[PDB]
RNA sequence: GAAUUUUCCGCAAUGGGCGAAAGCCUGACGGAGCAAUGCCGCGUGGAGGCAGAAGGCCCACGGGUCGUGAACUUCUUUUCCCGGAGAAGAAGCAAUGACGGUAUCCGGGGAAUAAGCAUCGGCUAACUCUGUGCCAGCAGCCGCGGUAAGACAGAGGAUGCAAGCGUUAUCCGGAAUGAUUGGGCGUAAAGCGUCUGUAGGUGGCUUUUUAAGUCCGCCGUCAAAUCCCAGGGCUCAACCCUGGACAG
């Protein structure tokens, strides 16, 4: 099936997390793979690498967990996509969310390219929101 | 003038033809997309516009109370079902 | 036809007047299409915009008595 | 929550409401002549002899009504005026009285509460 | 040298054939308004006995809060412990501790004077003030979300 | 009532605290008991109790205290001490603090029977808001009165509040600036009178 | 009908009709009157005063409380009352006003003329003693009363508010109890008994293109007045007012 690839993601990230797991393969297409450019940028993974699997190519993607403790802290708390398929969301310059009062931000594909929570209110920018990070 | 567009759904009237215009629009209060579908009389007196055509509507002079509207152009050709 | 002078906002003893640009065949103090300014009886306050008045003037609106007198208290309508 | 799409077919609004006490266009009191001042009995937890009166509206409707406080004069022919208010221990009665109003008197000897029961101020 | 205060003295009683008994409930909750709470439930015979006993479990169960700032809360949490839900969110250096009868006990304690919040599902006096302590040990600072968080190799300072 | 008439130190006693509503009185209680342990006071006794030493100490209503709050809120800057800003700024009030009158409930009647002047009109009303760099002072006429001349006379001794400066000599005292928090000097915490307003 | 006012004054002011004007017409309107209907401000006293006086309530009667409350003393007297002055709303322009014994100001008596209402078991902030005694009555809900009931009735005291108070009616809030922001459907209310399937909703990956949606900027309109921010004028305030903001 596969309503939203740009929704799968998120779901296989989440629960890649919570099971501590090294890497998890996703499929490969160009707007999941500018998402997880602006992930490593701010810090959220590790890294990012092209792979193949049986004439189908998948995304490798290496996630970060912290210090040992009972249950070591992750890096991302929760992921939840707002522009869901069917409720597609879009704001201007002024709607813009403020994830976590400037810890967290929110990845929204803009006009002028792929901008963060920060990137879009510099660049006088909006868009459309497809989910946020913490 | 503002300018709409539409496939034509009924022939069978006298140099009029029955325009069906879909708009979609997201709902103030909500956040989805509601379409809303309303069928305008143009006028055609040239009777070349058949059924299947998708034509844009212009704003004009008022030849009934019901028409208002012509159609000037053509977009595509016929996008109906088979017979 | 359309008209100068001043309208009623403040009720009672403080008698404010409002601004002008309204049909005679309207109210007393209704719906104005159009500001300029006005001027406060018990107070040193006189506004009356000027690139707002002879533009006015000019097609077919007629100065009445309220409006003159506050009009010739200002540096317009002189001999200049 | 119900989901956005069948919000847009249905649409969740409310009804026409129904009120607890009928007093007429949104009217606080009304006024209306009694017909019968007898003696009921109340619940089950209670047993006591209240007097209720059978107060005929202006609108023609013949609705119970509670009378408060001890000792009242009201009659066959009494034109009282009604209060809202439910008691809730007697079934059926959903409106009080305001004495001290037209035919009905005050309460006699009542030094506490003069703003309700209809008392004046002793000297 | 800590304060205490209680929130609600809870009536649990069982039958028996024997008769009529009960062992008294209450929650004491502990603070020195620096950024330190902990809340505590224990059950005894009587009254007294019953707010000792939960005073001792008050002090055991230490948990510090992050907020140090200028007495608000760093940012928004919403937490869910069963059928009740709590949810808070910080303040300008004006408001007071707008919290419920429960959420408030525990907030005077941990330093926050400007707080706004909503009692949301169940009202049971046990089950929300436990949510504000787990809704308030997931509460980060802006410098420890960097520090959780796992960046790539950047420019090392001596 | 435009000011409480009546019983003042009662409200001196009970609350455990000691206003300013007539000189100096004991700190018991009222009735036989009270100088001894206490109920145990409620979470709402505690929000309802302090704004009612605020609200007596000031000799001020419930109706005009609700739009000095509510005014406060709407108004940008920190709520908790904006109440305590307008508040001050009363004739009333200002009049305790200058060393004119003994008391405050004294000091609505000072200004009501036009004995103070306000860079130099008269002012009659008590709830008037006094903004900086006026000049508070006394009347030429109501000068030579024996309860301004006592009240003067006890004033070159004591030291007045920062945010004031009055002069012995010619009667007048100036207002400076705005007082803030270290400044006041009130047994009343302000944290818990804004929650009480947004129940 | 529960309930909503003087069959008043004036053109002076603003405006409308007519007239080259004067001026006339004008219960539009400008004002007054009745009504605590609401909002706002002020007032009905201030300080000082006993070892806590009478007289009440409680009392273990050894006292306590109401009580500085009052009386008694010095003091000031807004507003109301009385007398004398007296801004401005008039711009026009033989100097033109309804309101007006107007606003406001100076003086003279004297506290002298001015407070109550609700509530006090718990949520609800505030206590006992009598009487009655499931009797009479209370009540928004849980519920109180069958002999000592702080939840009846009276009293003392206390609490809250204030010329307002209380009750009732009515909308919203509390109800994330229709939840778009905010909820649920194994057992608490809830998947239709199961499939196929039209309309409808949604739809993998690549590049080019369109760019309609969307987003940026700009130009119109979004009436004024409310609301909001900053700043002014009636002694404050209510109220009135400049500009801006906003009108999503």
């Amino acid at each position: 099936m596969g309503k939203d690839t740009i929704a799968d993601i998120i779901t296989c990230i989440r629960n890649a997390d919570m099971n501590r797991k090294g890497t998890v393969r996703i499929v490969s297409t160009n707007i999941t793979e500018n998402i997880v450019k602006i992930l490593l940028r701010e810090g959220f993974i590790e890294n990012a690498r092209k792979h193949q699997e049986r004439n189908k190519y998948f995304l490798v993607l290496t996630l970060r967990h912290r210090r040992n403790k009972k249950g070591p802290y992750l890096n991302t708390f929760h992921l939840k996509r707002v522009s869901r398929p069917g409720l597609r969301i879009y704001s201007n310059y002024q709607r813009i969310p403020r994830i976590l009062g400037g810890m967290g931000i929110a990845i929204l594909s803009t006009s002028r390219g792929i901008m963060t929570d920060r990137e879009a209110r510099l660049e006088g920018i909006g868009g459309e929101i497809l989910c946020y990070i913490w | 003038m503002k300018t709409m567009q539409g496939r034509v759904v009924c022939a069978t009237s006298d140099k009029t033809v029955a325009v069906e215009v879909v708009r979609l629009a997201p709902h103030p209060k909500y956040k989805r997309r509601v379409r809303m579908k309303k069928k305008y009389q143009a006028h055609d007196p040239d009777n070349q516009f058949k059924v299947g055509d998708v034509v844009r509507l212009e704003k004009s002079r008022p030849i009934s109370k019901t028409k208002s509207f012509v159609a000037l152009p053509v977009i595509a050709r016929a996008a109906r079902k088979a017979e | 036809m359309v008209k100068l002078r001043l309208k009623r906002c403040g009720r009672k003893q403080r008698a404010v007047y409002r601004i002008v640009a309204i049909d005679v065949r309207s109210r007393r103090e209704g719906r104005d299409l159009q500001k300029v300014g006005f001027y406060d009886p018990i107070k040193s306050q006189t506004y009356l915009n000027v690139p707002a008045i002879l533009d006015f003037l000019e097609k077919g609106a007629q100065p009445t008595e309220t409006v003159y007198d506050i009009l010739k208290r200002a540096e317009v309508f002189k001999e200049f | 929550m119900p989901t956005i799409k069948q919000l847009i077919r249905n649409t969740r609004q409310p009804i026409r409401n129904v009120t607890k006490s009928p007093a007429l266009r949104g009217c606080p009191q009304r006024r209306g002549t009694c017909t019968r001042v007898y003696t009921i009995t109340p619940k089950k937890p209670n047993s006591a002899l209240r007097k209720v009166a059978r107060v005929r509206l202006t609108s023609g409707f013949e609705i119970t009504a509670y009378i408060p406080g001890i000792g009242h004069n009201l009659q066959e022919h009494s034109v009282v005026l009604v209060r809202g208010g439910r008691v809730k221990d007697l079934p059926g009665v959903r409106y009080h009285i305001v004495r001290g109003t037209l035919d009905a008197v005050g309460v006699k000897d009542r030094q506490q509460g003069r703003s309700k029961y209809g008392v004046k101020k002793p000297k | 040298g800590f304060e205490e205060n209680v929130v609600q003295v809870r009536r649990v009683t069982k039958v028996v054939k024997g008769g009529k008994h009960m062992r008294f409930r209450a929650i004491v909750v502990v603070g020195d308004k620096k950024g330190q709470v902990g809340v505590g439930v224990g059950k005894a015979k009587e009254v007294v006995s019953a707010v000792q006993k939960a005073a001792v479990d008050a002090r055991r169960n230490i948990i510090t809060v992050p907020m140090t700032k200028y007495l608000t809360f760093p940012h928004r949490n919403e937490a869910d412990y069963g059928a009740a839900r709590v949810m808070l969110r910080p303040a300008a250096p004006g408001t007071g501790v707008i919290a419920g009868g429960a959420v408030r006990t525990v907030l005077e304690m941990a330093g926050v004077e400007n707080a706004l919040g909503k009692q949301l599902g169940s009202n049971n006096a046990l089950n929300n003030a436990r949510a504000t302590i787990v809704a308030v040990q997931t509460m980060r600072q802006f410098s420890d979300v960097a520090r959780d968080r796992g960046i790539p190799m950047e420019e090392l300072w001596k | 009532m435009s000011r409480y008439r009546g019983p003042r130190f009662k409200k001196i006693r009970r609350l455990g605290a000691l206003p300013g509503l007539t000189n100096k009185r004991p700190r018991a209680g009222s009735d036989l008991r009270n100088q001894s342990r206490s109920g145990k006071r409620s979470q709402y006794r505690i929000r309802l109790e302090e704004k009612q030493k605020l609200r007596f100490h000031y000799g001020i209503t419930e109706r005009q205290l609700l739009k000095y709050v509510r005014i406060a809120r709407k108004a940008k800057g920190s709520t908790g001490q904006v109440l305590l800003q307008l508040l001050e700024m009363r004739l009333d009030n200002i009049l305790f603090r200058l060393g004119m009158a003994p008391t405050i409930p004294g000091a609505r009647q000072l200004v009501n029977h036009r004995h103070i002047l306000v860079n130099g009109r008269i002012v009659d009303i008590p709830s008037y808001r006094c903004k900086p760099q006026d000049t508070i002072m006394a009347r030429d006429e109501q000068k030579s009165i024996a309860l301004i001349q006592n009240s003067l006379d006890l004033s070159p001794r004591e030291e007045l509040p920062k945010h004031l400066t009055l002069n012995p000599f010619p009667y007048k005292g100036l207002v400076n600036q705005i007082i803030d928090s270290k400044w006041v000097g009130l047994k009343i915490n302000e944290l818990l009178v804004v929650e009480y307003y947004s129940r």
